[PDB]
């Protein structure tokens, strides 16, 4: 069956799009076929994000898959809320509840507020990134009032690519004079490797300093350089390599060609590609459940305009989202089930701590049970009293 | 400019008919006539208020709050405290 | 989007309009590529954006100059989200190098129904901490 | 190879002192050890 979908992949993103093909290959069905129409356009310019939304809506697609940014979060969720076309994304979750936009990426606010209380902090910097958003910054500032945390929040994503050395060095000398040992750096994989390399050169990574890479990809960053120094670098990892559904995928990931799927000949996977591969499973399972409980899936694909005065819904699109919310599968990230809003629920984030073996697991955060510290080997084995 | 103080003899005491009077004339004592001798030198009006909890006040160990009369000078519910306020170190760093 | 593309069809020369934190990312992108000038008295853009002209002066410099006059180091900061958060980034970066203990509390997400009970729970949280001095940073309807 | 293993272990904070006892002091990599706070003395035979 000819079912078409839409793509909004950014410029320079390749491992996310290579892991979109692999999910298209494995999760295909002879009963119903997904037809991707992919646009490699800039995700920052909301004019180009608007145009790609209309050209795919002129095709008559039933559900659009793509990424978005702070400069376009309020564009896509406004078009999808009005034109009633569902939207699947691994990008950052919106703060306000938005209908017709499903989010594959788990929210990490309650995990980050659980990890700080686990180490029992009271005074720590927080380097945030504006392009990531200020959503988590609102969480650890509103909860700072209730539990008395002397948070020194410093913007760091405004630092330009030309002059990054003198600004980062003038940054950490400020945290030294306030005696800020504990740092929660929180930014994408671009700005984690540039902060960590300036931590290495300044040498803020001896014993005594503590870090929390507050990304969902903890092994995704460079980790060997920060490892042996003696700085306890905690973090969060959404996909666990010993789940035996994941390690079957890693074998099939590494044994692909580099020239056919760029960025696929790797040992690890980015956390965006893990949710990109999971999202094809959810689009397949919901379209499969759209086929079992059969309805008129076929639509007269002659919308075209996207400037309709007034623009009207189409009521079968609500039936699509009601199937997209009604999904409980297993993937790389874990149990994938949604609420009536669109954020994920009954998911599980692994708290990873960095030891000299490499990444080491100490617990898992969850929604129904806050922070289950796992079975402990009494990590540094104590001398007898 | 509100002169706060605490009710300790002979620094601040009630007079004979404090219901019959109002304002400054409800109180007498050492600091009260000292408060006037500040006012005749610096030139400002004043109104004597008594701190409510009846403590000179020290920093709480956990909440780091000030109570008492230093709790009125730091937190701004009064402008000056002519009273038996013992010069210490923990009170020097918050009020002068 | 439609009203901007509507006036692009009438062939206007300059466009005067307002925006919010939702559509600040829309108009500055549309006016950038279509090369049409835009005039606004709303909150100014954060980074430099082409073709968009602001009639409203920036106050993030004047707010810092007012605080350094009164010699504050321990103040709460009630801010509204819907106006934008560009003022919050200024008084958190300047909270670093001048030794400020800012208690920045968002207030914009409060509903129409339970607004009186949460504000009572709000100012009581500034009484356990005893924050006397409070910067209100919100629109005229959220001030009163 | 020693300096890169000093950088990774982080033996180059303030308190550590080094003397590169070669005649070429600028000849080695020097930007990586510079900002850490380790006083790296040395010897240079040719003066620019």
């Amino acid at each position: 069956n000819s079912i078409q979908i839409g793509g909004l992949f950014p410029r320079g993103a390749d491992q996310e799009y290579s892991a979109f093909r692999v999910g298209m290959v494995q999760f295909s069905t002879s009963e119903f076929r997904l037809t991707p129409h992919i646009d490699n356009l800039e995700v920052a310019n909301s004019f180009a994000v608007t145009n790609a939304f209309c050209s795919q809506f002129s095709r008559g697609v039933y559900a659009i898959f793509g990424f978005y940014d702070k400069k376009s979060v309020n564009t896509i969720t406004s078009f999808c809320g009005t034109l009633h076309v569902s939207f699947i994304t691994p990008s950052f979750p919106t703060d306000g509840t938005h209908p017709f936009v499903i989010q594959m990426r788990p929210d990490l606010k309650g995990a980050l507020l659980s990890l700080i209380e686990y180490y029992q902090w009271d005074k720590f910097a927080y380097l945030y990134d504006s392009d990531r958003g200020l959503s988590t910054l609102q969480a650890v500032l509103d909860s700072a009032a209730e539990k008395k945390w002397q948070v020194t929040a410093i913007n760091v994503g405004n630092i330009n690519n030309d002059k990054k050395d003198e600004t980062y060095r003038s940054l950490f000398q400020d945290l030294e004079l306030k005696k800020e040992r504990r740092v929660i750096l929180d930014c994408e994989r671009d700005k984690v490797n540039d902060i960590v390399d300036q931590v290495i050169t300044i040498g803020k990574h001896v014993k005594g300093y503590h870090y929390i890479i507050a990304n969902l990809g903890f092994t995704d960053g460079d980790l060997l350089k920060i490892q042996f120094g003696g700085a306890e670098v905690s973090g969060f990892q959404i996909v666990d390599y010993d789940d035996s559904l994941v390690s079957k995928f890693i074998e099939r990931w590494s044994t692909l060609e580099e020239k056919e799927y760029p960025g696929a000949h790797t040992a690890t996977i980015k956390y965006t590609s893990a949710l990109t591969y999971d999202a094809v499973q959810v689009m397949t399972e919901a379209f499969r459940n759209l086929r079992k409980q059969r309805i008129e899936i076929s639509r007269r694909g002659n919308a075209g305009d996207c400037l309709a005065n007034p623009a009207v819904p189409w009521g079968q699109g609500v039936e699509i989202e009601r199937a997209l919310k009604q999904v409980q599968v297993e993937g790389l990230s874990g149990n994938i089930k949604f609420d009536q809003n669109g954020k994920r629920i009954n998911y599980t984030i692994n708290i990873m701590e960095l030891k000299t073996n490499g990444p080491r697991k100490i617990g898992y955060w969850s929604e129904v049970d806050k922070m289950v510290l796992t079975e402990d080997d009494t990590s540094g084995l104590e001398q007898k009293t | 400019v509100v002169v706060t103080t605490i009710l300790e003899s002979p620094y601040v005491m009630m007079k004979k008919n404090h219901e019959m009077l109002e304002g400054n004339e409800r109180y007498e004592g050492y600091c009260v006539d000292l408060a006037a001798e500040i006012a005749k030198h610096c030139g400002f009006k004043y109104k004597l208020t008594i701190v409510g909890d009846g403590k000179y006040g020290a920093r709480d160990a956990d909440t780091k709050i000030w109570n008492g009369m230093v709790g009125e000078l730091v937190y701004g519910k009064a402008d000056i405290a002519i009273a038996p306020l013992t010069i210490t170190l923990v009170r020097e760093e918050v009020i002068d």
